[PDB]
């Protein structure tokens, strides 16, 4: 009943050498850790993943080409680009082994989910739903969403990925396109030239899969009514007609007011009434990251959302911890949003709604 | 492809 904290200080200290995000796990755990919320959860220091777990995604040619850059960090490497290698992903050294650290968390959090330890299982440095079989992509090498989604279908028999990152969910889409045992849902940012291309609302799936791809395509400037209006609506629809088993949820902090991307305008207790919504339901749930690039305010939000999920309400002040000076000149857990405007209209997002009805009609 | 980031 106590949910489930994926947490060692080797793998925190992993995760703060990806690339894109330098001390940002330590940050969080530091701040959930300062907050005392680490006492009221079960710590369950990660496994990890075996070459054989990664290869029921991932090609042995794009493995064995990420252990080969990632040896000595050839970040200079002729045949990188096939494999998605680059500026979004380079090859950091070491990079093969955090990703399979990263991976065997959330294989980790799965396999508590499949033994009744807990009902929550939370891996705050995973979410990386980016990254395909055979190629690196979005700040992401190994899809470890994926791989977690992949364990829980050894017990759950429907399976549904929620992702509420600013970016569509592309990666964990692919891998289940085909498939109606897995049902994915993205609320993502959708606009010609942003990252990464794809998550219409008229992406459905293919083949037997059709109809089990559900896309939320969303404008700048959304705030956290307009935004629980939206994920509340559909995720009604969802449940009713999937009836999901269990949940994987990404709660990527780049939605948030603040962050350096600048294109939604949420706070954490806008997505919090989402997790909310979805810890009713009462099933087996395994919580990740994802993207946040504000590293202050990621660390607000999932400090929050580690709260929502324990049912505690927490204090106003940052309290004293290595990265206090962070949090200044306020120090306070509350982000306020931006004045900019909401460009999504009440008619278009009606419109969306609706198809998205339609669609899981068919469900 | 596109970049992200
Ligand atoms: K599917
Ligand atoms: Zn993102």
């Amino acid at each position: 009943l106590v949910p489930v904290y994926i947490y060692s200080p080797e793998y925190v200290s992993m995760c703060d050498s990806l690339a894109k995000i330098p001390k940002r796990a330590s940050m969080v755990h530091s701040l959930i850790e300062a907050y005392a919320l680490h006492k009221q959860m079960r710590i369950v220091k990660p496994k990890v993943a075996s070459m054989e777990e990664m290869a029921t995604f991932h090609t042995d040619a794009y493995l064995q080409h990420l252990q080969k850059v990632s040896q000595e960090g050839d970040d200079d490497h002729p045949d990188s680009i096939e494999y998605g290698l680059g500026y979004d992903c380079p090859a950091t050294e070491g990079i093969f082994d955090y990703a399979a650290a990263i991976g065997g968390a959330t294989i980790t959090a799965a396999q508590c989910l499949i033994d009744g330890m807990c009902k929550v299982a939370i891996n705050w440095s995973g979410g990386w739903h980016h990254a395909k079989k055979d190629e690196a992509s979005g700040f992401c090498y190994l899809n470890d969403a994926v791989l977690g989604i992949l364990r829980l279908r050894r017990k759950f028999e429907r399976i549904l990925y929620v992702n509420l990152d600013l970016h569509h969910g592309d990666g964990v889409e692919d891998a289940f396109s085909f498939t109606s045992k897995v049902m994915t849902v993205s609320l993502h940012k959708f606009s010609p030239g942003f990252f990464p291309g794809t998550g219409d609302v008229s992406d459905v799936g293919l083949g037997k899969g059709r109809y089990y791809s559900v896309n939320v395509p969303i404008q700048d400037g959304i705030q956290d009514e307009k935004y629980y209006q939206i994920c509340e609506s559909v995720l009604k629809e969802v449940y009713q007609a999937f009836n999901p088993k269990a949940v994987v949820l990404q709660l990527g902090a780049d939605t948030i007011a603040g962050d350096p991307m600048c294109s939604f305008n949420m706070t954490p207790v806008g997505i919090g009434k989402c997790l909310k919504y979805i810890l009713q339901w009462q099933l087996a749930t395994l919580i990740l990251g994802g993207g946040g690039f504000n590293l202050a305010n990621t660390a607000r939000c999932w400090t929050y959302l580690t709260g929502v999920i324990l049912g505690k309400t927490l204090s106003s002040e940052i309290p004293d911890h290595e990265f206090f000076t962070a949090y200044g000149p306020d120090y306070v857990l509350e982000i306020t949003p931006s004045c900019r405007p909401d460009r999504n209209e009440p008619h278009r997002i009606q419109q969306i709604l609706n198809y998205i009805k339609g669609n899981l009609k068919h469900v | 492809r596109h970049k992200k980031x």
